[PDB]
């Protein structure tokens, strides 16, 4: 038999480490560890783009497979377009305060 | 926190373009002239 | 191969431990007698000062500048020979 | 306040400690190679373990302590130390490389012949031999420590882990008794070059592994590792079974084939 | 690329002193080397 | 042994400012000041070493 | 504060800083090395004494250009300020151990320097081939420490390939596959791999050097059943390895260059430019012997390094045709980087043609150990290599310090350096055809005219070197500051300011998944 | 036949540009056959050859060297 | 030897020699085509107004790109293979003559019959006679027979050197504990020179090679003499 004795995660992680995980427990993503998928990206179902400021650079692959991407600042406000391919995202700021 | 923006995410000066010439001189003159004077020095040995 | 016992499907340590105690500390036992036995002192070799061997081009940074590392007096001449 | 799991590291003077450390401990090199002086390696070989104490302590406060080692941080962790190992590997091939040159080839020097006239070769059935059994157990024992540690069981971890370290500080002694028996030396033509430099590095790594274990080993004392997180004794392991195969291939190449 | 007017302007004579002594800085040290090597040779 | 990493956790994770490597008090101030001494001396030793090799003697 | 910031830091911007820095004072030194070599060419006689003083320079010459310039500027420095900025990365993943890297170098440069001051010096070639590099021929410590020299910037380059690797493949934004990260980081990433895996067995054959100088080993030495050529195996299997690491940054960054200054959004025939570089990376590991064909070799091996070199032609081709279909059709900005980068496409092809008549171990008979080498190695390194560096340097210069460069004062440096290496350089074909060797403080009679030539092309070269100099005092003292850079959609370097904020991506981009 | 003898004819045992092995076959071959005849009684002309081949071929200071390797018992060869 | 102003190889004296120039003409034909097309093409690429800035598809331009480099480098690869192979042949030599590299001469041994050797030093500057060359004349030259197969084995008794001889297409490196053979046939009596082609010391520059090609007669009169 294991006697235990060996501290768990749940009993011992700290910090970032132990955020992290209980993000991930709510199925939640502070960190930014996972890829968000696309909305259709219409002006009436835009890209929702979280921020903890009023700006935050977009990369947007255009077409599946494209090497290229196109970088811009997207601005709290009206929703703005890709200039390659028109796709629209949206900011939407928050805190992370608590 | 440490400074930030053109002329101070560098560990020297550009405040004085006169004090920065100096520095420069002495940098780069540093290196250009250490191989002559190594030349020199195994030269006044044998 | 040149094995043959079969797949231990228990716990993964208890198994490792099966393995540890039952084979490799084993193994190790029988090597240890195998090498307690084989390790009397052997008669030492006629000197001849080949001149591949005993290579001296520059002192050692220790001692007289003529003795290795881990010189043995029993079994390891110097380039002019065995000391005594 | 980061939005990202990396970890933004607190300046450190320890890599301006490890650069300088270097400088002493090779400018020592040379001043006890040509001026009869020991002083500059002493100091640094001091310098080089005071930065490293310190360096890997850091870590551990930033891990066990203050939480920094998220998964991403970990998987880098992991990449590095696999890297490491990679150029370990290709630093062994140059001196297996010189042994197979030296020993395929013999030259006239040698009698044409290897091993060379006037070598007698260790048996590799006598220590060399227990020496394969004492690294290849401590491998079951430290997947029984790996194994332990993942279920949950403190206790067993610690015997199998001691265990470990106990065949790796075998293998150090039986190696310096060899050593010290060898009739051959270093000096002794490209047989002694190639034996004595390909497996005094094994040496020093088995050296510098048995110390990563039993860093581990007061670490598991001192509860650092959870079941599922516990990088340090998964880096020393896969350095472990590195030495291991270093091992394998020097015994079957030169105490076994170049006999 | 856009940028500002120069905060600090370098005249024509400023450049004539900057490039003075920064090619000065060069030639002066390994002139004077190069000068005496004869000198250097007896010894 | 007992297990004291949460009073660990507590001490290296007090806001008080300082870098991970003073932050478990004064010996880290110690062994830095004695590894900065050791390596800066050192450092001025090996460039004595280089004035002094790089001149012929005997 | 300064000392925690530049002694301490664990900043890739604040590093990268550091690395330029130390890049820059380097190629003074080396571009002094250059300028004695070439002093003592320039006539007939001797100037400064025999070929050991003559070698020391040459050998020093060679070890602080590639150690010391090249691999700190184009790694340590373009690699260190662009790789994070390019994939959102909010620093390296070793952001400590990229600190020691840096610092193991002015170390490396004291050993160097200290070889040459001690004793006669190491008056060895880069090469440091034994015997002459051994305890007779060359006794007392100056071999010791260049090998040591070699040995810190080892581990330096090892450890900065761990963190490289480790940032490029761990540190994109989650949507990013390796095939949307820009060619600079795929060239880096590549370079990488070949540190890793040459720089160990170079450490290993000068670490048998030093047992044999110091322990009485004989790797090296017939006398003890060693082989001289068994050195040179080992050093090559580093060193052909070694010329691909100080290109392909390079290609990265006029990748970069060519894009930008072209109008593009991106690079011709992207997964084309990451075959050729893969490519070349793995050929460069199966022709080391291409510097060996006059030790006695046999003939089928002669066949097989002349036939396995050749074929690096094929990858390094899709890459300058990629560039020049890059060029067609853009609205061209004949910025001064850009004239850097269409310098280096046509030198680094011809010097790349010239290789490949080295290639054929026939010719190489004839002209191994002569000029010709050192115009094909001059060709793409003081053309090719140097180019794709002051093409970089110019570029982004306005990124890393916020100041602009005067343009017009930029394309005389360039008209002028262009003048200098190709009037040094180009006659060195004709010394090496007619059979001059290399590593000789001197001369016959008859090969006058090209080193007279040659040694005058080095002092225009030296005219360029100082100019840069002023050119860059020029902008930090006038302070231009950037306001808006173009193509900023395919450049995210760009995308925070000039320069960017100490932290950057603390918030990383934003990348989906479509 | 050695009336005849030019230089040492091509050996395909030693076809590359590296003769060290050709150089030390020869001189081991005629110290051999030399060792063998003297000790038979027999005659040593018949291992005039390998003496032609290995003077042609070996270094002076190789032979030299060999020579007093032989007669110090240092001789790492078997012959 | 080399003559003021020399742009490519010095005349074959050697079939194998004329050989390589006649590679090289067909190499650097290649090189001078390829390189002019790249300048050429760079400058095409810079003048014209007319834009396309939009994706380009690259497939078909990249099998261009590879096959027509991949039949040119067969076109080099054919020849210098030749060559390569030509160069290794079975030849019968007349006559073996060794070379071996010091700090800072040559020795050589013609050891086929009797004990010849001798010792090649550069004259110095301040000795030589009238019309000789500066740092390539030697007091005792190679002397060999015109119009035969010679087999030249090369060793040192110290450092690395390389005997080289650009007009009869030689470079053997000089490499302690090891015996290098290449061979050597003149198609021409004459004075042939090279020079030490390996960084062997402070004397490196000063340890040139002159070979003297005569007719047989007057090379075994030579040799009798030098005994
Ligand atoms: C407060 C206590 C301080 C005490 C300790 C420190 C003293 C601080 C003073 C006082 C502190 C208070 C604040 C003062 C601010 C700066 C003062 C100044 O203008 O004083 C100047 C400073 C800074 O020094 C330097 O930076 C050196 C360069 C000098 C200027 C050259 C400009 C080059 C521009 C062109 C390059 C383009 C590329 C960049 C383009 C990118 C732009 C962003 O001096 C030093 O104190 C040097 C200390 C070393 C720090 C790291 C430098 C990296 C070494 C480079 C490798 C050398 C290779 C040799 C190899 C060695 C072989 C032997
Ligand atoms: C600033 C530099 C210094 C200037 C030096 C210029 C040279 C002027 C000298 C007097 C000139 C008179 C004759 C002109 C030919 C000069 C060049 C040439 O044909 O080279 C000659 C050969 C050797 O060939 C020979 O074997 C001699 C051929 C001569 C035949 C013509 C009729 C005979 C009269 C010539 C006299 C000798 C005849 C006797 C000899 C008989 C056989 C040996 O040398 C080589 O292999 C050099 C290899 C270099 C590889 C680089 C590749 C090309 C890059 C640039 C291409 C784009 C242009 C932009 C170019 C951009 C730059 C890269
Ligand atoms: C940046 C550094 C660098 C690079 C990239 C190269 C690239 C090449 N090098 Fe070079 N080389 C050196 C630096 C470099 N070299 C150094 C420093 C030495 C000397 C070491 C010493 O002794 O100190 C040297 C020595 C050297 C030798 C040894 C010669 C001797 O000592 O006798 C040889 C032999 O094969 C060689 C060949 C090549 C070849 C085939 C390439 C190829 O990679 C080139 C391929 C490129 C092209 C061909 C041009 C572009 C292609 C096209 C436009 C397509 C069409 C072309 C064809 C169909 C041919 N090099
Ligand atoms: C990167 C490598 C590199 C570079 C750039 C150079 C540049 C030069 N080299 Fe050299 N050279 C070598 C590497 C290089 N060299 C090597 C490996 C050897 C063989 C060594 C051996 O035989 O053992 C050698 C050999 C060699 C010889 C042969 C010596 C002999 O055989 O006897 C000669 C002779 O003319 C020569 C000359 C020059 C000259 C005149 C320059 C000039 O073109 C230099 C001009 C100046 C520069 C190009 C500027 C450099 C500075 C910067 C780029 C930094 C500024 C940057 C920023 C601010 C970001 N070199
Ligand atoms: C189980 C092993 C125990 C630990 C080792 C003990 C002592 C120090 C050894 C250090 C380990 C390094 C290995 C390689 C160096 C040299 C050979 C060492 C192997 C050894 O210890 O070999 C001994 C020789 O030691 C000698 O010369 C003396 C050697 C001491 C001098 C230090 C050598 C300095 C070499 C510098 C290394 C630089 C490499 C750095 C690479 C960095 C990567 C870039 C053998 O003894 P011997 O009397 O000849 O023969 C036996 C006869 N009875
Ligand atoms: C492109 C390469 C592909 C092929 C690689 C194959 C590898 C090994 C082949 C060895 C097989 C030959 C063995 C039997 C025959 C003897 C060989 C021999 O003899 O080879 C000798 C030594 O080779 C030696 O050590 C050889 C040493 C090996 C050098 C190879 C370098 C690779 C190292 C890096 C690998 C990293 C892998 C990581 C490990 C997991 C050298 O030749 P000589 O005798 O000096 O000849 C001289 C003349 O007299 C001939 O006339
Ligand atoms: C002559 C003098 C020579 C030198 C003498 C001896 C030198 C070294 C002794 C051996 C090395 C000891 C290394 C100790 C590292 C301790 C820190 C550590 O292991 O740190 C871990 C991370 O791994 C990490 O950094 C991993 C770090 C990997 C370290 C790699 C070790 C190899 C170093 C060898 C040196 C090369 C020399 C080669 C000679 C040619 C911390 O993460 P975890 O473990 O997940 O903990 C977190 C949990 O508690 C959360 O719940
Ligand atoms: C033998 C030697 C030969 C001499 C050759 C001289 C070499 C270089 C000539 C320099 C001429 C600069 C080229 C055109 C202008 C660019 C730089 C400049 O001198 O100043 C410009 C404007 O002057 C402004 O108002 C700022 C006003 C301040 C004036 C100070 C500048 C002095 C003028 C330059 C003359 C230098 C001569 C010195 C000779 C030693 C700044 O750049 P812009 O024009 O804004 O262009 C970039 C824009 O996209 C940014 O939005
Ligand atoms: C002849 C004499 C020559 C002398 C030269 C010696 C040079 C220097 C001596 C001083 C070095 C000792 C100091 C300890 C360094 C530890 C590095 C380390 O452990 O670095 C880690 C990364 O590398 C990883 O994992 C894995 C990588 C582990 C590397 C460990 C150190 C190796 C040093 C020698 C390298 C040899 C190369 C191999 C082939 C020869 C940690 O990265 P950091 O950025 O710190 O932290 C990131 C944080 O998230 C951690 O919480
Ligand atoms: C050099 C000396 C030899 C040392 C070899 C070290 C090999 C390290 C590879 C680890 O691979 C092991 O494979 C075992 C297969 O035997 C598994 O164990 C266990 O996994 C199962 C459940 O986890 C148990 O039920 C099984 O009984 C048990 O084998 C386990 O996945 C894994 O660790
Ligand atoms: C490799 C690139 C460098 C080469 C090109 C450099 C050209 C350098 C410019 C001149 O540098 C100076 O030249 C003076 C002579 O013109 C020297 O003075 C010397 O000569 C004068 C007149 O003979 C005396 O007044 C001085 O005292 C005496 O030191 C002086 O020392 C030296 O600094
Ligand atoms: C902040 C701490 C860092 C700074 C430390 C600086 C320490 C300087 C100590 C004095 O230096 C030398 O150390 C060696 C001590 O053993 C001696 O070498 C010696 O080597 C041989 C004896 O082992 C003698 O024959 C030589 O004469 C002798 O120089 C030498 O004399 C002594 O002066
Ligand atoms: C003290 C501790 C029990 C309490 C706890 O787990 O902290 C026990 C558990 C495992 C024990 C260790 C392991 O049994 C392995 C070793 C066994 C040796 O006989 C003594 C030392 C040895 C290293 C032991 C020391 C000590 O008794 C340990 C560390
Ligand atoms: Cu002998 Cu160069
Ligand atoms: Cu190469
Ligand atoms: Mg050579
Ligand atoms: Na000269
Ligand atoms: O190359
Ligand atoms: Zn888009």
């Amino acid at each position: 038999a294991s006697g235990g004795g060996v501290p768990t995660d749940e009993e011992q992680a700290t910090g970032l480490e132990r955020e992290v995980m209980l993000a991930a427990r709510k199925g939640q993503d502070p960190y930014n560890i996972l890829a968000p998928k696309a909305t259709s990206g219409t002006k009436e179902d835009p890209n929702l783009v979280p921020s903890i400021t009023n700006k935050r650079i977009v990369g947007c692959i255009c077409e599946e497979d494209n090497s290229t991407v196109i970088w811009f600042w997207l601005h709290k406000g009206e929703a703005q377009r890709c200039p390659s391919c028109g796709t629209h995202y949206k900011l939407v700021p928050h805190q992370l305060a608590h | 926190h440490y400074e930030e923006g053109p002329g101070k995410n560098i560990p020297f000066s550009v405040e004085n373009k006169w004090r920065l010439l100096a520095m420069m001189t002495l940098f780069f003159g540093s290196g250009f002239a250490a191989p002559f004077f190594i030349v020199r020095h195994q030269l006044l040995k044998k | 191969a040149s094995a043959a016992k079969g797949d231990h499907g228990g716990t993964g340590a208890r198994t490792w431990r099966f393995l540890t105690f039952g084979l490799a500390l084993p193994s190790v036992a029988l090597c240890t007698l195998n090498s307690w036995l084989h390790s009397g002192h052997r008669e030492r070799p006629a000197f001849i000062p080949y001149h591949h061997l005993r290579i001296r081009t520059k002192p050692f940074s220790w001692g007289d500048g003529n003795h290795t590392f881990f010189h043995n007096p029993r079994v390891n001449p110097l380039p002019t020979g065995y000391e005594k | 306040h980061q939005t990202h799991a990396y970890h933004m590291v607190n300046p450190s003077p320890w890599p301006l400690t490890g650069a300088l450390s270097a400088l002493l401990m090779t400018s020592g090199l040379t001043m006890w190679f040509h001026f009869n002086s020991m002083t500059l390696l002493m100091i640094g070989l001091t310098t080089n373990m005071l930065t490293m104490y310190q360096w890997w302590r850091d870590v551990i406060r930033e891990s066990t302590f203050q939480g920094h080692h998220t998964p991403a941080v970990q998987k880098g962790l992991r990449y590095g130390m696999i890297l490491f190992i990679i150029s370990e590997v290709l630093f062994f091939t140059g001196f297996f490389w010189a042994f197979y040159h030296s020993s395929l080839a013999p030259t006239p020097e040698l009698g044409g012949c290897w091993p060379p006239t006037g070598i007698h070769p260790l048996n590799p059935l006598e220590v060399p031999l227990l020496n394969t059994s004492v690294l290849l157990a401590s491998g079951v024992s430290i997947t029984w420590a790996h194994h332990s540690l993942m279920e949950g069981d403190r206790k067993h971890m610690l015997q199998a882990l001691f265990i470990t370290i106990t065949l790796g500080v075998y293998f150090t002694l039986l190696q310096a008794s060899e050593y010290y028996e060898a009739p051959f030396t270093i000096s002794d033509g490209v047989y002694g070059s190639t034996f004595f430099v390909a497996t005094g590095f094994h040496g020093l790594h088995v050296i510098i592994g048995s110390t990563f274990l039993i860093v581990c080993f007061f670490r598991q004392l001192k509860f650092h590792f959870t079941s599922n997180h516990h990088f340090g004794f998964e880096a020393a392991a896969w350095y472990w079974h590195f030495v291991d195969v270093v091992w394998l291939f020097l015994y079957v190449s030169i105490y076994w084939w170049g006999s | 690329i856009t940028a500002k007017p120069a905060k600090t302007p370098t005249s024509p004579k400023e450049q004539a002193i900057g490039l003075s002594v920064t090619f000065l800085s060069f030639l002066l040290p390994a002139g004077w080397v190069l000068y005496h090597l004869d000198n250097y040779k007896k010894s | 042994f007992e297990n004291r990493v949460a009073e660990k956790q507590k001490l290296f994770q007090e806001d008080n400012g300082l870098p991970v490597h003073l932050k478990g008090g004064a010996t880290d101030n110690i062994l830095y000041r004695v590894t900065m001494t050791l390596c800066l001396g050192g450092t001025l030793y090996s460039l004595y070493c280089l004035g002094w090799a790089s001149f012929p003697h005997k | 504060m300064f000392i925690n910031r530049w002694l301490f830091s664990t900043n890739h911007k604040d590093i990268g800083t550091l690395y330029l820095l130390f890049g820059a004072w380097a190629g003074m030194v080396g571009t002094a090395l250059s300028l004695l070599i070439r002093a003592e060419l320039g006539q007939p006689g001797t100037l400064l004494g025999d070929d050991q003083i003559y070698n020391v320079v040459v050998t020093a010459h060679a070890f602080v250009m590639i150690f010391f310039m090249v691999m700190p500027i184009m790694i340590g420095g373009f690699g260190n300020w662009l790789v994070p900025l390019m994939i959102g990365a909010p620093d390296m993943a070793f952001p400590r151990m990229n600190n020691m890297s840096f610092w193991l170098l002015p170390p490396s440069f004291l050993l160097l320097l200290a070889s040459s001051m001690v004793e006669a010096g190491a008056g060895t070639g880069w090469t440091v081939y034994p015997p002459l590099a051994g305890n007779l021929a060359h006794a007392g410590a100056s071999v010791d420490l260049t090998i040591f020299s070699l040995h810190l910037a080892g581990v330096s380059s090892i450890l900065g390939a761990i963190n490289f690797i480790t940032t490029i493949i761990n540190m994109k934004p989650p949507a990013m596959s390796q095939y949307q990260t820009p060619l600079f980081v795929w060239s880096v990433m590549i370079t990488a791999v070949l540190l890793l895996l040459s720089l160990p067995v170079l450490a290993a054959g000068i670490t048998m050097l030093l047992t044999d100088r110091n322990l009485n080993t004989t790797f090296f030495d017939p006398a003890g059943g060693g082989d001289p050529i068994l050195y040179q195996h080992l050093f090559w299997f580093f060193g052909h390895p070694e010329v691909y690491i100080l290109i392909l940054p390079g290609f990265g960054m006029i990748s970069h260059i060519v894009t930008y200054y072209s109008g593009k959004k991106e690079p011709f025939g992207y997964m084309g430019m990451v075959w050729a570089m893969m490519s070349i990376g793995f050929l460069g590991f199966i022709v080391w012997a291409h510097h060996m064909f006059t030790v006695g070799m046999d003939v089928d091996t002669r066949a097989y390094f002349t036939s396995a070199t050749m074929i690096i032609a094929i990858p390094t081709g899709v890459k300058v045709f990629s560039w020049l279909a890059t060029l067609h059709g853009g609205n061209i900005k004949w910025s001064p980087a850009m004239m850097w980068a269409l310098g280096f496409i046509f030198l680094f092809t011809v010097g790349g043609l010239t290789g490949i008549v080295l290639a054929n171990s026939s010719l190489d008979i004839v002209l191994h150990d002569t000029y010709y080498v050192v115009a094909h190695f001059h060709y793409v390194l003081s053309m090719g290599a140097v180019f794709a560096i002051m093409g970089g340097f110019v570029h982004w210069f306005p990124l890393f310090s916020g100041y602009t460069l005067n343009d017009t004062w930029a394309k005389i440096h360039f008209a002028i350096m262009f003048v200098g290496v190709n009037m040094t350089f180009f006659p060195q074909h004709f010394l090496g055809l007619s059979g001059m060797p290399r590593r000789y403080s001197d001369y016959p009679d008859a090969y006058t005219m090209w080193n007279t030539i040659s040694s005058m092309g080095s002092f225009i070269s030296l005219t360029a070197v100082m100019l840069m100099v002023f050119i860059i005092w020029e902008a930090f003292a006038s302070k231009r500051e950037v306001l808006t850079v173009d193509l900023t959609t395919t450049n995210l370097e760009w995308l925070n300011g000039c320069p960017p904020p100490y932290h950057t991506f603390e918030e990383p981009t934003y990348v989906n998944l479509k | 036949k050695i009336k005849n003898y030019q230089t040492a004819p091509f050996d395909s045992r030693f076809p590359n540009q590296n003769q060290t092995r050709n150089c030390w076959q020869n001189y081991l071959d005629f110290h051999r056959c030399e060792k063998a005849m003297t000790a038979k009684g027999g005659d040593v002309s018949v291992c005039e050859w390998y003496r032609r081949v290995y003077k042609s071929l070996c270094p002076i200071s190789w032979v030299s060297t060999w020579d007093d390797r032989r007669a110090e018992g240092t001789f790492p060869g078997k012959i | 030897m080399a003559y003021p102003m020399q742009l490519g190889f010095q005349d074959a004296t050697s079939p194998i020699m004329e050989e390589l120039l006649h590679f090289h003409d067909h190499t650097l034909m290649i090189v001078f085509l390829i390189s002019s097309l790249v300048l050429y093409i760079i400058s095409l690429m810079l003048t014209t107004k007319l834009t396309h800035t939009s994706t380009m598809d690259a497939q078909e331009v990249e099998t261009i790109w590879t096959i027509l480099p991949a039949i040119i480098l067969i076109l080099i690869a054919l020849p210098s293979l030749r060559i390569l192979y030509m160069m290794d042949e079975i030849n019968n030599p007349s006559l073996t003559v060794k070379t071996m590299g010091h700090q800072w001469y040559w020795s050589y041994e013609y050891t086929d019959y009797e004990d010849l050797s001798f010792d090649s030093y550069m004259i110095p500057t301040s000795e030589l006679k009238p019309g000789e060359l500066r740092l390539l004349e030697v007091d005792n030259r190679v002397v060999l027979p015109m119009e035969m197969t010679i087999r030249m084995l090369v060793s040192s008794e110290d450092v690395l050197h390389s005997w080289a001889v650009p007009s009869l297409g030689l470079k053997t490196d000089a490499i302690p504990g090891r015996l290098n053979q290449t061979t050597l046939m003149s198609s021409r009596p004459g004075l042939y020179y090279g020079q030490c082609s390996e960084i062997c010391g402070s004397n490196h520059s000063f340890m040139p090679i002159v070979l003297e090609l005569v007719p047989l007669k007057y090379f075994e009169k030579w040799s009798a003499s030098m005994l």
